[PDB]
């Protein structure tokens, strides 16, 4: 129930670094792990994914062949070794836990992350929405292709990031509500068009809401809709 | 033109093996490793019955069998492969029984036994293919319409690989099994125990006796034919090879008529 | 006097059970038939399901 | 298949591998079931060898698991079937109880009640091919008591010397005469509190049972 | 003389009960149901074969979503399977390898197990740590547990071999009420759809209808010659079917307090281990010791079909809440789904 990242900071161009994540309070050996990047002007961008053991390792097209993910189950420690960094790799890295089985809620717990300085397109309709407390709001997102797989699942995720906080899962698979999130949030949609509805706006709902596709790698995030009073 | 009457022996072998195969295909109580080795032996004998026996009948009925050279070479290769497969299956059965007796803990398992039986079947068939491989080209030296293999460098080599080493292996393994059972009975020492010991000894003796009396003279003749000038009628060679085929026919009976489960499977199926 | 207590408990249980309302077997049979016929079209096992709708086939 | 379905398949494969490893680990295991009249030295034999109580130990290169079921004072035929795959049954009887009776017995003895259990177990549906190891416990007190009335109350039909050897032989013959299966054998032993080399006997009996079952499987019998 | 008077009074009460039951028998199910056409031949086939168990399977329960399945084996393992893709979702090891019962919570959060250890272990599936760990170990029975069922996420009904049943509050860990009155071991349970009453069959050749809240034996049905191993409840809660070792199944009615139907055949001499109903109640599925299962017409007592895919004793049956499939589990270490 706790992920502590370390190893970030300032690196000169062409150098190498090693980010690490220590897990505490859960069976780390049974969880898949993700590294997700966030830049100030880009939003969220998926970096890499490692499976429950040492099997499927996936990298983004902008970083493939340059980063390497390693795992240590006995010490519950994850590592990302990065070589030949550039000004493009300046961002904040978040270690995301994700367990996969029937009824699971992937991307549920996010670590704090560390700041380092040196084919499916998801589109957010609006960058900001003028809102007032106590009112209902709607946020719309579009996809380049249908995310509704033949088995009836629609692999779309809605996350929330408040100022100074790591993202927390709001909705997984376009209809479900994550644990710890009140029934205030809801989601609907079809095909390539999806909508998140907030029935009653409170002070804790101010922040950036992000959409994620998890149909096939790479996973693409939208720009993010910023709800501000 | 009268040897066609020997085809009845073919009608034996198929049946003698098919029922045995059925005894494992239609009954799930007979699904152990020794029964799988018995299945391998039955498959080998069925192949020798339905693949080689009609052609040996042909070549014995008529002095000239007007067929292609590569055809007779393939037939000889198949004959050697099937005979070697049968003998090595007998050796595999013997080594499995020694594993059961001398190392009781390893035999009575669920994982290592399957590995043992798969490895033994694979190695038996692979050795059969390896020993039968050289006959497909070059060294056959067919004189006119006669395709008998008389290349000494292969006759002695195949006689050593297929019979003598298997012969000494089976002899040593069954002698060790009998010694171990005798020791155990001496240490243990109401009337059924004597019956069990006597029947085990009788089964060992009958298996060794059938194998020896139906294979050894043919290989003695095989060695003497190239390495000696003894008067060897072709009828003698024919009779000894037919004795080997009789062994191939008799093996299912001697290996499946002393297991009560096999008897019940035969009665239910037939 | 454990047997006395056991007999008293058995007598009380039998008295409680003997005073329950009952109906006729015909009414029960009619009710079971009506329930079975009311949901006959909703039973996948009685009416075979097309392969396009069976989750265990396609 | 989507990414989540592939990850689920990988998780299933990992679960299957763990189950197979656990089964392979449990393969090297000799399971035995301990039964007795309840006062025939079952606790004493457990102490010597060391709901339902499981006792683990390792002798030579074998791992024995004894299942003591004496707290399950209920119907046997409703839970005994879970012990169908047991290697052997260790049955404990008390020789010194040949004339010893209980206040609940009502003119019956330890015998004709242990023999009834032995007959029920031998003729059990699930135990037609399960060998039984018999322990004749308390031989010393039995020998001391038979100086007067040697097997005269429990077995009126016995006729022989007032010696421990012949009385024990007759009782053992009565116990062994309950076996009606050609594939089932009964191993007998006379033990006492001062004879603690009772685990090698169980080891040898288990080895003989395993060899006999292997020979039946190979058809060499 | 008081004991003799009480025994005579009990005999008189039993005679009165018999007389009252006789007057209500103005018909029988096989005669009233003679006006309906038969279901015909039902040929169900195996769609999935769930492998992975290394020993006998003793219990099986379905989830309320009709997709997840739980199986218990004497290897010491509970396994939670996805019935559609045959994937294994969970593998819970057990402290005691002797498990004879399992249950799936109606909310999908908890599972239960028990056996010869005389302890009911309740495991939690939805946890923050990601693993499945023992939530409760309910103790207090003097015998093995035969069946355990969930009323909610904090209440569980257990039946044991000490001639009793218990209603446990999970959070407290103590019994809220104990049901006594059987003279033999209790083998099976079946909760009513509204969870206010339940039925318990015992080895004294009887079944009893118990009230959960009052803690009293509401009714007592008899008729079986031998012990009852499995029991199940009609979907409307007004009838229930019982299976015994007499190779006979019996359908009883709660309202009429009388046995309604007897399902038995001359060619069947093996006992019944698990009994289940269909969604509409027209089919009754019973697994027998003869290595197979039979599907009967629950209104006319005809053998509508036979499922013969197992190699050993079928120990557990189940039917999904939507009636899509029937799951069977036998001692050959395999689970089969039939559609
Ligand atoms: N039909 C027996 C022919 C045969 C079998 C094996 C041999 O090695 C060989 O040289 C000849």
């Amino acid at each position: 129930v706790q992920l502590v990242e370390s190893g970030g900071g300032l690196v000169q161009p062409g150098g190498s670094r090693k980010l690490s994540c220590s897990a505490s309070g859960f069976a780390f050996s049974s969880f898949g792990m993700h590294w997700v990047r966030q830049a100030p002007e880009k939003g969220l961008e998926w970096v890499a994914y490692i499976s429950s053991g040492s099997g499927t390792i996936y990298y983004a097209d902008t970083v493939k062949g340059r980063f390497t993910i390693s795992r240590d189950d006995p010490k519950n420690t994850l590592f990302l070794q990065m070589t030949s960094l550039r000004s493009e790799d300046t961002a904040m890295y978040y270690c995301v836990r994700s367990i996969y089985y029937y009824g699971s809620s992937p991307f549920d717990f996010w670590g704090q992350g560390t700041t380092l300085t040196v084919d499916i397109v998801m589109t957010q309709a609006t960058s900001s929405v003028p809102v007032t407390p106590g009112e209902s709001v709607s946020i719309s997102c579009r996809s380049s292709k249908s995310l509704l797989h033949s088995n009836g699942n629609t692999y779309l995720y809605w996350f929330l990031q408040r100022p100074g906080q790591s993202p927390q899962l709001l909705i997984y698979r376009m209809s479900n509500l994550a644990s710890g999130v009140p029934d205030r949030f809801s989601g609907s949609g079809s095909g390539t068009a999806f909508t998140l509805t907030i029935s009653r706006l409170e002070a804790e709902d101010v922040g950036v809401y992000y959409c994620m596709q998890h149909l096939e790698y790479p996973l693409t995030f939208g720009a993010g809709t910023k709800l501000e009073l | 033109y009268y040897a066609t009457l020997l085809t009845l022996l073919i009608a034996v072998i198929v049946f003698g093996n098919v029922l045995v195969c059925m005894a494992v295909s239609r009954e799930k109580a007979l699904q152990t490793t020794t029964n799988y080795l018995i299945v391998s032996l039955a498959v080998a004998d069925l192949l020798v019955a339905t693949l080689v026996m009609p052609w040996v009948v042909y070549l014995e009925v008529v002095g000239e069998w007007k067929f292609s050279r590569i055809h007779c070479d393939i037939f000889v290769t198949l004959d050697v492969m099937m005979c070697t497969a049968s003998i090595l299956n007998l050796c595999a059965i013997s080594i499995d029984r020694y594993t059961a007796v001398a190392m009781p803990m390893l035999y009575n398992t669920r994982y290592s036994s399957k590995r043992r039986v798969t490895v033994m079947i694979s190695i038996v068939w692979v050795l059969s293919f390896t020993i039968s491989c050289p006959l497909l080209f070059g060294l056959n030296n067919a004189d006119q319409n006669e395709c008998i293999i008389a290349n000494p460098a292969f006759v002695v080599y195949s006689s050593i690989v297929s019979f003598y080493v298997p012969f000494i292996v089976t002899l040593l393994v069954y002698i060790k099994i009998y010694i171990v059972l005798r020791r155990r009975r001496k240490r243990v020492n109401r009337k059924l125990s004597q019956q069990k010991e006597k029947k085990a000894t009788q089964m060992l003796a009958i298996v060794l006796g059938v194998f020896i009396i139906c294979w050894l003279p043919f290989f003695i003749t095989h060695i003497l034919n190239i390495h000696c000038d003894c008067n060897i009628p072709p009828v003698l060679y024919s009779a000894f090879t037919w004795l080997g085929y009789v062994n191939s026919a008799v093996n299912p009976i001697i290996y499946t008529t002393f297991n009560i489960e096999f008897r019940k499977a035969f009665l239910k199926i037939l | 006097t454990a047997s006395i207590a056991q007999a008293r408990k058995l007598v009380e249980q039998l008295k409680m059970e003997a005073n329950i309302d009952r109906i006729k077997v015909s009414k029960a049979a009619a009710d079971l038939m009506a329930y079975c016929e009311a949901h006959a079209k909703e039973d996948p096992l009685l009416t075979p399901v097309p392969a396009s709708e069976n989750p265990f086939r396609e | 298949l989507s990414a989540e379905e592939r990850a689920a398949l990988e998780r299933s494969k990992a679960i299957e591998k763990n189950l197979k490893e656990d089964g392979i680990s449990a393969a090297k295991d000799v399971k035995l079931l301990l039964l007795g009249a309840g006062e025939s030295g079952e606790s004493t034999i457990v102490k010597q060898m060391k709901g339902i109580v499981e006792t683990h130990f390792t002798f030579k290169n074998l791992h024995f698991r004894l299942f003591d079921v004496g707290g399950q004072r209920s119907e046997r035929k409703k839970w005994i079937h879970c012990f169908e795959d047991v290697t052997a049954i260790i049955f404990c009887v008390a020789l010194s109880g040949y004339d010893q009776v209980l206040h609940e017995d009502e003119t019956t003895n330890r015998m004709h009640e242990s023999l009834m259990l032995f007959d029920s177990i031998c003729n059990n549906k699930f135990f037609i091919d399960t060998s039984i190891i018999l322990f004749l416990n308390k031989k010393d007190l039995f020998g001391e008591k038979i100086k007067k009335s040697p097997l005269t109350i429990c077995f009126p039909e016995y006729t022989g010397p007032n010696t421990y050897e012949d009385a024990a032989a007759y009782i053992q013959a009565q116990f062994e005469s309950k076996n009606r299966s050609p594939n089932k054998e009964i191993y007998c032993h006379m033990t006492c509190a001062t004879d603690t080399n009772n685990i090698q006997v169980v080891f040898d009996a288990v080895t003989d049972i395993i060899i006999a079952n292997n020979l039946r499987g190979c058809g060499l019998y | 003389s008081e004991l003799d008077q009480l025994r005579q009074e009990a005999e008189q009460l039993k005679n009165q009960i018999r007389d009252a039951r006789k007057a209500c028998a103005d018909a029988t199910l096989s005669q009233i149901t003679n006006n309906i056409d038969p279901v015909g031949r039902i040929q169900m086939r195996t769609r999935r074969t769930l492998r992975g168990h290394l020993a006998k399977i003793y219990a099986m329960h379905w989830g309320t979503d009709s997709r997840l399945l739980v199986s218990a084996s004497q290897d010491g393992k509970l396994i939670i399977w996805d019935s559609y893709t045959t994937n294994k979702v969970h593998a819970i090891p057990l402290r005691s390898s002797w498990v004879m019962t399992c249950a799936y919570a109606p909310s999908g959060n908890y599972v239960a197990c028990g056996g010869l250890d005389n302890i009911c272990s309740i495991y939690n599936l939805k946890t923050r740590e990601g693993n499945v760990r023992v939530s409760r170990e309910l103790a207090g029975h003097t015998g093995y547990l035969s069946c355990c069922r969930f009323l909610d996420d904090n209440q569980i009904v257990t039946s044991s071999g000490d001639t009793t049943c218990a209603l446990w509050d999970i959070e407290t860990g103590q019994q809220t009420t104990t049901f006594t009155g059987h003279t033999g071991d209790v083998m099976s349970l079946s909760l009513a759809p509204d969870t206010r009453l339940f039925v318990s069959g015992a080895c004294d050749a009887s079944a009893k209808l118990w009230d959960v809240r009052e803690g009293m034996c509401r009714q007592t049905f008899t008729g079986h010659e031998s012990d009852i191993n499995a029991i199940c409840f009609f979907p409307n809660g007004n009838a229930f079917a019982t299976g015994s070792d007499d190779a006979t199944c019996r359908l009883f009615d709660l309202r009429a307090d009388q046995e309604l139907m007897t399902y038995s055949h001359d060619n069947i001499i093996c006992g019944i281990t698990s009994v289940s109903f269909s969604k509409s109640g027209r089919l009754l599925l019973a697994g027998y010791d003869d290595f197979n299962c039979n599907v009967w017409d629950a209104l006319k007592a005809d053998r509508a079909g036979v499922l013969a895919g197992h190699d050993n004793r079928v120990s557990c049956l189940g039917v999904t809440d939507d009636g899509m499939a029937v799951a069977t589990g036998s001692w050959d270490s395999f689970l089969k789904i039939w559609n």
